[PDB]
């Protein structure tokens, strides 16, 4: 299993082209926000292909 | 009137630029700085050889991911002077357009105290520099 290339999948909004976004930050999914590292309704930035 | 400071969140959250232009020379980071409350160049003041000398760098404090970099020529320039109304004039434009930031220059010989130089004049490119971040605010870094 390579794990080691992490993609992108939840974000705020599109980002401009030519941009780079190192954004590790928990995504809020819910109207509630997100704190911590994990919490109801929250997912992780990045995931690994297979 | 030394550099200034780009990014949008400038706590580590995300990355920033950075150009300061210091009495050694031109230097332009894009890391994750950790920009403090009064980031600032210091200076010492007649440390008995009648002149200055810069001592001071407060600007950041860590750095965990650098994406760009760049250390121009060493040089050397003066840090004294004492007259009673202003000599020089430094006009620049800054635009970021699809992660290219352009960079406009053109400097004038200017007698005012207080006062915009009324007048015309034309502003030449100088460098693109394609740091592809996010810049919200800005923020300048003076002598002290
Ligand atoms: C002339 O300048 C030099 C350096 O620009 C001075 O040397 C420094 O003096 C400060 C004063 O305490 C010290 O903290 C530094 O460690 C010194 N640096 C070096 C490399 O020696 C020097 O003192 C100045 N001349 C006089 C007469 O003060
Ligand atoms: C850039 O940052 C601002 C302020 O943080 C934000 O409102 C905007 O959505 C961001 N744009 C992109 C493309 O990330
Ligand atoms: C600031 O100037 C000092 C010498 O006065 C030099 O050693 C240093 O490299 C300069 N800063 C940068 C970021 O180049
Ligand atoms: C930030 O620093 C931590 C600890 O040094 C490191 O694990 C992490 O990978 C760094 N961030 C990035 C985007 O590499």
């Amino acid at each position: 299993g390579n794990y080691n290339y992490l993609y992108r999948l939840f974000r705020k909004s599109n980002l401009k082209p030519f941009e780079r976004d190192i954004s590790t930050e928990i995504y809020q999914a819910g109207s509630t926000p997100c704190n911590g590292v994990e919490g109801f309704n929250c997912y992780f930035p990045l995931q690994s292909y297979g | 009137i030394r550099g200034w400071i780009f990014g949008t969140t400038l706590d580590s959250k995300t990355q920033s630029l950075l150009i300061v232009n210091n009495a050694t020379n031109v230097v332009i980071k894009v890391c994750e700085f950790q920009f403090c409350n009064d980031p600032f160049l210091g200076v010492y003041y007649h440390k008995n050889n009648k002149s200055w000398m810069e001592s001071e760098f407060r600007v950041y404090s860590s750095a965990n991911n650098c994406t760009f970099e760049y250390v121009s020529q060493p040089f050397l320039m003066d840090l004294e002077g004492k007259q009673g109304n202003f000599k020089n004039l430094r006009e620049f434009v800054f635009k970021n357009i699809d992660g290219y930031f352009k960079i406009y220059s053109k400097h004038t010989p200017i007698n005012l105290v207080r006062d915009l130089p009324q007048g015309f004049s034309a502003l030449e490119p100088l460098v693109d520099l394609p740091i592809g971040i996010n810049i919200t605010r800005f923020q300048t870094l003076l002598a002290l």
